[PDB]
Parts: structure tokens; C-alpha cells; sequence
């Protein structure tokens, strides 16, 4: 009948009301970096903004449980997981760091994703390298046998001893990082300053780093 | 502790008292009473329809008791209202938070839920006064992230989340009527008896309960599996289910016999099992696998009927229409594929 | 490009060979 | 029902060692990746050493190498612990976890007081 | 002028012809004179009795007469003489071409016959390789991405670059291997009918050309886009990049055969008579390539900018390197820039049998290339291909 | 050894004891029953009998 074609009819033009505003959503959708906050709204955390007319979109998890095996597996798509690391009745915390590093490098669906970590709270361990009387390679015993590498950028004010305390766990991470990751992702190792207008800026160049790594593995260069 | 290390073994000399009986209670086992009844051969079913609209990996889908109409969810942050006969959406809805991780059509049709990391089940209202679809209730009463959520009717709903917690709502009044502890890890899906009575859960520690709505106890524990539970299904007459898990292993267990019958497993699969579904007659139980494909077990005989392999990536759920007409997959890739 | 000119070179060496089997012709014939 | 039963674990003086097994039960010991988690009084749940598939594969905490030996036996279906050489701060509870899916290389398991795949616990202490 | 020598000498052949019939007809009454002037088809005698040796010049409508004009042709006569009793005789020896110009045209119809069975088969391995290529990336349904459509579009401009050519090649096999009969076999040939079939196919090979030239360069801009772009674009401008493609040869080709038409007119329009004219088709060319080498070299100072970082565990940074930019010369068709420079005009000697050949290898070769390095062996495609040759397998045979 | 977790302790075998008396039936008169569910449906389920293209709406 004519009826029946009427309804049929508007039914259709309802896909150009929306499958217009599907492509007017996935120009927005596509030039967004989402990232991944996790350190070791009342849930999500979600957090905007802007570094040089780039749409970025962090995702704080503090308001889940600590049983993570289930709900990372949402975060795939995500371009990078930034991974801060707090440096400091020893619970040992920081060997705590490296299993869930291990964990994220190695699982199924998180094998194609690259880990941005930032070394935090270097104050608070260069203060208990000089006021720890005794050595804190009571838990990493191959700290003794470790020197410094000769291609490392030592700031001043922290003794070569902290200098020494700093490198030896960036290098911790990449021994696991570079053990099965296989040309797939990488880890892009930090130290945290100032926040403001020079701490965005590593995540925004190793973004770019990503992404351009990424098409060249698409065509085969890398 | 004093007065506790007895305890702790007195629960475990009761739990003998359990699994005695419930081996008193086997006469037989499901494979050698079937053996006589000739199976079904292969099923070869083929995609009718494919819905390419989303913009991300799908992680639910819920068909209407019409079949005509399905929800599905994606993580772009959209949920969309297909029409599963011609190819052509109906409604598309902005969702607040991006991660959703399930999705309800209601068994009037009038009201959509959804829910995912922001711990907020979504009631969105369809048959609204001016036309639009805005956000009727959010439901936020939960510690964890949301993982199931299941209509009783339009005025309330049973949520599944993951802080190892069920719960009841009520959508008049935005506030729970009924909490269902009990679980150790986090519950991944629940699901409906059709007379509304009961459901039952699968969580995270290998164990799957079953729950009483009206009272709110759990009457009985199904303890088969080895791994975490990411799916469940009520077989149609409502007296026996299934029970995809991390193990590579669906199990079709038993409320009265209260033990497992069956187990699907074929040693060639490794991989865990998204999502669980039976047919209208409850024959065969297809189950979407971690690896790109969906495997038909018959579900008496426990032998690989067909295989439904139409997804480039690892399907995400799985969903048989109230007629029993078709079978819609979603996957991580964006497609919904629809199979009869 | 080079398809166009070698194109070009062949073309004109089989005008000049035709015009001489023109020639041949009409001295045979 | 997966159960992890675990014996082992006394009073010993430093110096001494001692001998953990959990014998585990429901399910298929051969798949899993099989660990032990320590427990000091006061503090949070920590990490000891892993074991592979087979046994190919074996990891430890730092503050642990050298001195503890894990072994698994498949047959039998048990995770032994050998400890040598104990220290006055290693008194605790200790647990043998599993990681909670087959042929996987990650884990997720040194976690708060719920955790569904894990022993009750052994207490071990050292003191003179 | 220069490429039509057969309608320049036909044409005055028939001035030839009717002016010596008219100048043949001024002659006075004649006693003796016993054979009396009958025209040949090659030239006119005036009457001649008891000419053993009868001296006239060479004739003028010859493609060489500037060489032959100081010469004598011979023919005796009662009757004209019939020697090897082919009815018409007479020496012309005199007026016949070298045998050392003939020795060289030898030799070049062996280079030519050696290079055009040089592509030929260069064009059909890559006319079968590519069209294989096509299939992969229409039927295998994960390869639909936007990077597999500007391949797609490129591996259909060899196939229209390949067809075109072999198109072209074969009605010009046509045309030059028939053989002569009269002067209406002649004009029948020498007419803008019986050639044009062949006209619309130069258009269609001059078009295939240049729209390779042009996909060369969207592959290019489309590359040099998704890098120092932060993230992914936007609209992914497919509408942009394909009217670059099969737009912009159409500013170019159009605007040349509507002067081949009308100020160069000549058998097929293969044959470049004025440069000026050929460089509104080396244009789009030597701008396409050139700005193609520009984006090379910007992505090769990125690719090494990607290993002076992560280089202790690759420690080596040679084979790679020197695999990466081997595989993306066919891409950017960067090959044609070594002989770009010396244009059509300046290659002289065996410069232009050099240029002929290294271009005319590389550029029949490159769409078989195209079709191993980005369709054969990319890795996601094997990937795709050893699914679906085992579900093929699994679901059928077991 | 937490008093607040000796409770629960307490609701687990609260819980155990809720679930040692129940009614169960034996096996081959509950598994039976499936099959017979199976049957009885089985003309009614057009996923295992395939259906003609002028019923099935989706072709």
C-alpha cells in the first residue's frame, strides 16, 4: 500500500538525520588521543584538554576495585597507558610497579599498546638515599654490580648515588619492556618536573611518536 | 584466631556434607542418556544482515521481544538502535561516559538501559513527550564497574556490577529495593528465568549462584569451573543454564539435579568464551569464543555442530531472538552480524 | 616520460621503414 | 571447586630452612601459571617467585633470590618452596596463588583480601 | 616534416605522377621513335629509339633525393625490355639507398625489437600480479581501510598504464606489417578513418601515463599527510586525493589533443613532430616526480630519526635501513628521476639508448613490484590470507 | 584472625547450612527432562530446521 510505503520512506531518511551526524562524531572521534592514568564522576575521572589544537582525553581508574584483570580489557584501543611510579615497614611498592608493568606488556589484548611512565617523587628518594644510613639494594641485591650508563643526562644536585638510584629502575622497567615486545610498542621512560607547560609536552611529542611509528608499521618501513 | 581455624574447617566438613550427596544424586550422566537420539549434522548458517555503524569494539547487544528491533553498545561512546530486518537505525544515543559495557531493551520496548566505568546504570526514555531520547534515572549506587544489567519490567531492574555485588533498583524512586552479596570476584553477567522469579550470576571466582528475587537469598552454588565466568544463560524452561568461562569451556549445569551435566569442550580450543546463548527449543547453545569466530554446541550431545565464523575480531556478545528466527553476533571490530 | 618518447623513436623508424618499403615497391613492381 | 590446600610452615630459628607444598585440587595444574604471595604482619600482600607452564620460566622478589627455590610437580599436582637460609623479617603468611587463565604469560593476583584462586595460608615464623 | 615521411611521400608522388603526364603531354609529333615514352610507376622516359643505355635524373619524390640527385637511372627499349620477364625493368641501382645506412637501420630494428619484448614482458607480470592484488584487497573484508583504497587506485593506474601500452603496441604491429597494394591500398591507409582507432587509443595510453604519474604522487602526499600530522586526520580527504588522481591528467591531456588535432596532425599521434607541444605531458610528469623525491627524502631523515633512538638492541641499523628505502622507491617511483634531467631534446647518442632502457626496465617492472612489497608480503595480509585458508579447511575437511 | 572477619566467616557457613537442605532430585529423572523439552520444541525452532525464504524475514 501507499501507507506502508510512507512510514518505510521516513524510516530511511532517518539514517541521513544520524549516519550524517555518525561521520560528523567519528571526525571528532578519530583526532582524540585517549590515554590511560593508572599508578601503583565518582569512577571514570575523565579529564579534557588542548596541546597545540590536539584533543587529548585522560581516564583516571581510582574509583574501581584493585582485581584489574577484567575491566583493562576495555582500554585496547587506547593509544598509550601512562604508568606513573611512586620511587619510594618497607611494603617494597616498587617491585609492585614492575609485576603490573609485566602484566600489561604481556596481556592478550594489550600486546599492541605502548607505555608512557613517569618516574615520580625523585625528592622523596633523594632525600632517603642520603638520610638511609644503610642501602635500599636490600631489595634489588644487583644494585651493587650496577654502574650508571655513559649515554645518561645527570642533572645536578642529586649525588651520582642518586643518580645511580634513578637509572637503576628506569633500566628495570626496559629489561622487562624490551624482553618480548618485539617492534610492536615501546616504552617511553620519564622523570617528572613541572607540571605545568613542560610535563604535557612529553606526553603530547611521545604521541606523535606513537602515531608515526605506527602508519610506518602499517606500510611496512618499521 | 581462637574459635575460628575450627570454623574454617567446619564449613569445609560441610561442604562435604554438599558434594556426597550431590554424588548420591548422579545416577547416570547427561552424555549416556542422549546417546540414543541421532544429532543434528551441520548447521550452516550464513549473514543475512551486517550493521556497520558504530566506531569502536562492541562489548553488548540486546534484541527486543519483538525481534525486529536490537540495542547494541559500543565504546566510542554511542549507543545505537538498530532494526534488524532492513538495515536502518532508529535511534542513536550520546552517551555521557565512553565506556559502556552493557546494554537492555526493556520487554515493553518503551525504555534502554546501558552502564559501564562510571558505575551509573542509564535509564534512556524512547517514547518520550516532544520526541528525543533523554536520560530518564541514573542509577548510582554501586562501588565498581557495571557489567550486566537485565529489565524486569519498565519500573524495575536488576544490575550486576563489579564490586562483587548485585542489586535490585526501582526506577520511580532511583534507589535499590534489594542488594544480592555473596560473590568473592567481580559478578560479569546475570540472567533472567522467564517467569522473573529468579537469576542467577556468574562472577569472577569460578562459581556461578542462583538468586531469589522477592526474598533476596542465594538458595544454591554452582561450583564446576576453573576460571573466571564472562557469560550465562538460562536454558528456555527455566530450570537448567550455561556457563561460558576463561577456561575454554561452556558447562550446562542443573537448579534441581544441582550439579553439572555436560561440559562443551574440544581440546583444539584454547581461548575463552565471551558470550552464551541457546536456541528457542534449547537444542543448541552457541558460544562466542575469544578467537574470531562462534561455535554451535549441540546441547545434548555435546558435539560441535557448526561454526559461525564471520568476525575480524573477537566477537563481544551474542544474542537469539524471543522467535528464534536469528542469531545477532557483535564483536570488537564494528560490525554486528545477523545469522539464521 | 620515457614510454612516450621510446613510443615516439618507434614510430617513426617504422614511417621511415614503410616509406622505404614504399620505395621497394615501386622499384619491384 | 578450585581449592589450593597448602601445608609446611613452623617455628624455626635464622639460619634454618623449612618446606611449603600446596597440593592443589579442580582443575588442570599443568595449564596455570602457578606463584606464592607473602604476607609480613602490618603490611600489604607481596609478591615472592612464579613458575612457568612447565617450569621453563622462573622469577623471583629480589630480596628472595638466591635464597628460595620453587619447584612444581605435575604429576603430583603440587608447588613446592624451598627455603634456605631464612631471615628474621621473613615471618610471615604465606600464600600459592594462580594466575586466573590457561596458556597466559600475565598476572593479576597480588591483590587485596579478596582474591578467589589462593590458599588460606601458612604461617611461617622465624625468631630466637 | 619529421615522423611522417610515407603521407610526405605519397603526396608528392602524386605531384610526381600528374606532372610528368602533363609534361608528357608537350611533346612534338614523333618519326622513329619507336617506343615512345610509356610512364612507369617509378618515372617518365622521353622517346627514345636504339637506347641501349637511356639517361634520365633521379626522381625527386624520393625520402632521399638529397643524396641521390647527382645520378643517373637507366632503362632500354623497339619495346620496353622485360629482363627476368617482370614486365617492367630497368637499373636502378643508381638511385637505390647505401647498404651502410641499411646496416644501421638493421641494427636499430634489433635494439627496437629487443626493448619492446622487454616490457611486454615487464607489463604482463605485472598486469597478472596486480589484478591478483585487486582481489586480495577487494574480497579479503579486514584489508578495507583508507591506506588500502589510495593502493587500490594505484594498482588500477598500472593496469590502465599496462593495458594502454600493450594496446598501442599491438595496432602499431597492425598497421606497420600489412603490405601495399595499389594507390587505393594506399589512400585507404593514409586516411583519418583507418586511423582512428589507433588516435583514440594514444588518448588512452597519453591519459594512462600520466594518471600513473599522479597516483604516484597521491601515495606521496597521502604518506607525507599522516606524518608531523599528530593525530589521525579528521575527514580523511579521499575525495581530495582521488581528483588529484584521474582529475588532473584529464588538465593535461585534454589540452593536448586538442592541438595534436588540429596543428599536428599526422598517422597516429605517437609521433612528437614539435617538443613545445610534448612538454604539456613532461610537465605533469616532472612535477609529479620531482615533488615525489622531495617527500623521499623527508621520510628517509624521519625513518633514520625512528632508529637513532631504540638502537642498542638493534645495534646494527644497515639491513633494515637499506630494506626500508628499497621498498619504498617503487612506491614514489623515485626511479625515474636518475635520467629525469636529460629530456627528450639533449639525449643524443647511446645517452638516449641508456635513458630508454633503465627508465623503460624500472617503469614495466614497477607494477609487479607494487603488487609483492605492499600487497604479497605485508604482514596483516598474510595474516588475513592464513585465516581464511584455514577456515577453508577446517570447516570443509573436517 | 579480624574479628569483623570471623563474621564473616559465620555468613559463609550460614549460608552452607541454607544450602545442605534442599530437595534434589537424582539425574536421569532431571536430565531427562531436557531432552524431552527438546523434543517436544523441536518443530518450533527454526534455527535447527531451516525455513523458506517466503517465512524467514530476513532474506
Amino acid at each position: 500500500t501507499e501507507d506502508q510505503r510512507n512510514e518505510e520512506k521516513a524510516q530511511r531518511e532517518a539514517n541521513k538525520k544520524i549516519e550524517k551526524q555518525l561521520q560528523k562524531d567519528k571526525q571528532v572521534y578519530r583526532a582524540t588521543h585517549r590515554l590511560l592514568l593508572l599508578g601503583a564522576t565518582s569512577g571514570i575521572f575523565e579529564t579534557k584538554f588542548q596541546v597545540d589544537k590536539v584533543n587529548f582525553h585522560m581516564f583516571d581508574v581510582g574509583g574501581q576495585r584493585d582485581e584489574r584483570r577484567k575491566w583493562i580489557q576495555c582500554f585496547n584501543d587506547v593509544t598509550a597507558i601512562i604508568f606513573v611510579v611512586a620511587s619510594s615497614n618497607q611494603t617494597n611498592r616498587l617491585q609492585e610497579a614492575l609485576n603490573l608493568f609485566k602484566s600489561i606488556w604481556n596481556n592478550r589484548w594489550l600486546r599492541t599498546i605502548s607505555v608512557i611512565l613517569f618516574l615520580n617523587k625523585q625528592d622523596l628518594l633523594a632525600e632517603k638515599v642520603l638520610a638511609g644510613k644503610s642501602k635500599i639494594e636490600d631489595y634489588f641485591p644487583e644494585f651493587a654490580r650496577y654502574t650508571t650508563p655513559e649515554d645518561a643526562t645527570p642533572e645536578p644536585g642529586e649525588d651520582p648515588r642518586v643518580t645511580r638510584a634513578k637509572y637503576f629502575i628506569r633500566d628495570e622497567f626496559l629489561r622487562i619492556s624490551t624482553a618480548s615486545g618485539d617492534g610492536r610498542h615501546y616504552c617511553y621512560p620519564h622523570f617528572t618536573c613541572a607540571v605545568d607547560t613542560e610535563n604535557i609536552r612529553r606526553v603530547f611529542n611521545d604521541c606523535r611518536d606513537i602515531i608515526q611509528r605506527m602508519h610506518l608499521r602499517q606500510y611496512e618501513l618499521l | 584466631g581462637s574459635e575460628l581455624d575450627q570454623l574454617r574447617q567446619e564449613a569445609e566438613q560441610l561442604k562435604n556434607q554438599i558434594r556426597d550427596a550431590r554424588k548420591a544424586c548422579a545416577d547416570a550422566t547427561l552424555s549416556q542418556i542422549t546417546n540414543n537420539i541421532d544429532p543434528v549434522g551441520r548447521i550452516q548458517m550464513r549473514t543475512r544482515r551486517t550493521l556497520r555503524g558504530h566506531l569502536a569494539k562492541i562489548y553488548a547487544m540486546h534484541w527486543g521481544t519483538d525481534s525486529r528491533l536490537l540495542v547494541s553498545a559500543s565504546q566510542d561512546g554511542k549507543l545505537i538502535i538498530w532494526d534488524s530486518y532492513t538495515t536502518n537505525k532508529v535511534h542513536a544515543i550520546p552517551l555521557r561516559s565512553s565506556w559502556v559495557m552493557t546494554c537492555a531493551y526493556a520487554p515493553s520496548g518503551n525504555y534502554v538501559a546501558c552502564g559501564g566505568l562510571d558505575n551509573i546504570c542509564s535509564i534512556y526514555n524512547l517514547k518520550t513527550r516532544e520526541g528525543n531520547v533523554r536520560v530518564s534515572r541514573e542509577l548510582a549506587g554501586h562501588t565498581g564497574y557495571l557489567s550486566c544489567c537485565r529489565f524486569l519490567d519498565d519500573n524495575q531492574i536488576v544490575t550486576s556490577s563489579g564490586d562483587t555485588t548485585c542489586a535490585l533498583w526501582d526506577i520511580e524512586t532511583g534507589q535499590q529495593t534489594t542488594t544480592f552479596t555473596g560473590h568473592t570476584g567481580d559478578v560479569m553477567s546475570l540472567s533472567l528465568a522467564p517467569d522473573t522469579r529468579l537469576f542467577v550470576s556468574g562472577a569472577c571466582d569460578a562459581s556461578a549462584k542462583l538468586w531469589d528475587v522477592r526474598e533476596g537469598m542465594c538458595r544454591q552454588t554452582f561450583t564446576g569451573h576453573e576460571s573466571d565466568i564472562n557469560a550465562i544463560c538460562f536454558f528456555p524452561n527455566g530450570n537448567a543454564f550455561a556457563t561460558g568461562s576463561d577456561d575454554a569451556t561452556c558447562r550446562l549445569f542443573d537448579l534441581r539435579a544441582d550439579q553439572e551435566l555436560m561440559t562443551y569442550s574440544h581440546d583444539n580450543i584454547i581461548c575463552g568464551i565471551t558470550s552464551v546463548s541457546f536456541s528457542k527449543s534449547g537444542r543448541l547453545l552457541l558460544a562466542g569464543y575469544d578467537d574470531f569466530n562462534c561455535n554451535v554446541w549441540d546441547a545434548l550431545k555435546a558435539d560441535r555442530a557448526g561454526v559461525l565464523a564471520g568476525h575480524d575480531n573477537r566477537v563481544s556478545c551474542l544474542g537469539v531472538t524471543d522467535d528464534g528466527m536469528a542469531v545477532a553476533t557483535g564483536s570488537w571490530d564494528s560490525f554486528l552480524k545477523i545469522w539464521n | 616520460h620515457s614510454q612516450g618518447t621510446f613510443t615516439s623513436d618507434y614510430s617513426k623508424y617504422l614511417d621511415s621503414r614503410r616509406a622505404e618499403d614504399f620505395v621497394k615497391w615501386l622499384e619491384s613492381t | 571447586q578450585v581449592q589450593l590446600q597448602e601445608s609446611g610452615g613452623g617455628l624455626v630459628q635464622p639460619g634454618g630452612s623449612l618446606r611449603l607444598s600446596c597440593a592443589a585440587s579442580g582443575f588442570t595444574f599443568s595449564n596455570y601459571k602457578m606463584n606464592w604471595v607473602r604476607q609480613a604482619p602490618g603490611k600489604g600482600l607481596e609478591w615472592v617467585s612464579d613458575i612457568s607452564q612447565s617450569g621453563a620460566s622462573i622469577s623471583y622478589t629480589g630480596s628472595v633470590k638466591g635464597r628460595f627455590t620453587i619447584s612444581r610437580d605435575n604429576a603430583k599436582n603440587t608447588l613446592y618452596l624451598q627455603m634456605n637460609s631464612l631471615k628474621p623479617e621473613d615471618t610471615a603468611v604465606y600464600y600459592c596463588a594462580r594466575c586466573p587463565a590457561p596458556f597466559t604469560r600475565d598476572c593479576f593476583d597480588v591483590t587485596s583480601t579478596t582474591y578467589a584462586y589462593r590458599g588460606q595460608g601458612t604461617q611461617v615464623t622465624v625468631s630466637s | 616534416p619529421s615522423g611522417q615521411v610515407m603521407d610526405f611521400l605519397f603526396e608528392k608522388w602524386k605531384l610526381y605522377g600528374d606532372q610528368c603526364h602533363h609534361n608528357l603531354s608537350l611533346l612534338p609529333p614523333p618519326t622513329e621513335l619507336v617506343c615512345n615514352r610509356t610512364f612507369d610507376k617509378y618515372s617518365c622516359w622521353p622517346d627514345t629509339p636504339a637506347n641501349t643505355t637511356a639517361n634520365i635524373s633521379c626522381p625527386w619524390y624520393l625520402p632521399w633525393h638529397h643524396k641521390v640527385q647527382h645520378r643517373f637511372v637507366f632503362k632500354r627499349c623497339g619495346q620496353w625490355v622485360r629482363g627476368p620477364r617482370g614486365q617492367p625493368w630497368r637499373d636502378a641501382s643508381q638511385c637505390q639507398m647505401d647498404g651502410e645506412e641499411i646496416e644501421v637501420q638493421k641494427e636499430v630494428a634489433k635494439m627496437y625489437s629487443s626493448f619492446q619484448v622487454m616490457y611486454t614482458v615487464g607489463y604482463s607480470l605485472s598486469l597478472g600480479a596486480l589484478l591478483l592484488a585487486l582481489a586480495i584487497l577487494g574480497g579479503l573484508s579486514k584489508l578495507h581501510c583508507t591506506r588500502n583504497a589510495i593502493h587500490a587506485n594505484l594498482f588500477a593506474s598500472f593496469v590502465l598504464k599496462a593495458s594502454s601500452v600493450l594496446v598501442i603496441d599491438g595496432l602499431l604491429r597492425t598497421r606497420y606489417s600489412q603490405k601495399i597494394g595499389d594507390d587505393l591500398s594506399v589512400s585507404t591507409w593514409l586516411s583519418d578513418g583507418a586511423v582512428a582507432g589507433c588516435r583514440v587509443a594514444a588518448v588512452f595510453m597519453q591519459y594512462g601515463i600520466v594518471a600513473n604519474y599522479c597516483w604516484l604522487l597521491v601515495e606521496g602526499l597521502y604518506l607525507h599527510n599522516l606524518l608531523g600530522l599528530a593525530t589521525l586526520p579528521e575527514r580523511s580527504f579521499f575525495s581530495l586525493y582521488l581528483g588529484i588522481g584521474w582529475g588532473a591528467p584529464m588538465l593535461f591531456v585534454v589540452p593536448w589533443a586538442v592541438v595534436k588535432c588540429l596543428f599536428e596532425n599526422v598517422q597516429c599521434w605517437t609521433s612528437n613532430d614539435n617538443m613545445g607541444f610534448w612538454w604539456i605531458l613532461r610537465f605533469p610528469v616532472f612535477l609529479a616526480i620531482l615533488i615525489n623525491f622531495f617527500i623521499f627524502v623527508r621520510i628517509v631523515q624521519l625513518l633514520v630519526a625512528k632508529l637513532r633512538a631504540r638502537q642498542m638492541h638493534h645495534t646494527d641499523y644497515k639491513f633494515r635501513l637499506a630494506k626500508s628505502t628499497l621498498t619504498l622507491i617503487p612506491l614514489l617511483g623515485v626511479h625515474e628521476v636518475v635520467f629525469a634531467f636529460v629530456t627528450d631534446e639533449h639525449a643524443q647518442g647511446t645517452l638516449r639508448s641508456a635513458k630508454l632502457f633503465f627508465d623503460l626496465f624500472l617503469s614495466s617492472f614497477q607494477g609487479l613490484l607494487v603488487a609483492v612489497l605492499y600487497c604479497f608480503l605485508n604482514k596483516e595480509v598474510q595474516s588475513e590470507l592464513r585465516r581464511r585458508w584455514h577456515r577453508w579447511r577446517l570447516g570443509k575437511v573436517l | 584472625n579480624n574479628t569483623a572477619s570471623i563474621a564473616q566467616a559465620r555468613k559463609l557457613v550460614e549460608q552452607l547450612k541454607m544450602e545442605a537442605n534442599i530437595d534434589r532430585i537424582k539425574v536421569s529423572k532431571a536430565a531427562a527432562d531436557l531432552m524431552a523439552y527438546c523434543e517436544a520444541h523441536a518443530k518450533e525452532d527454526p534455527l535447527l530446521t531451516p525455513v523458506p525464504a517466503s517465512e524467514n524475514p530476513f532474506r
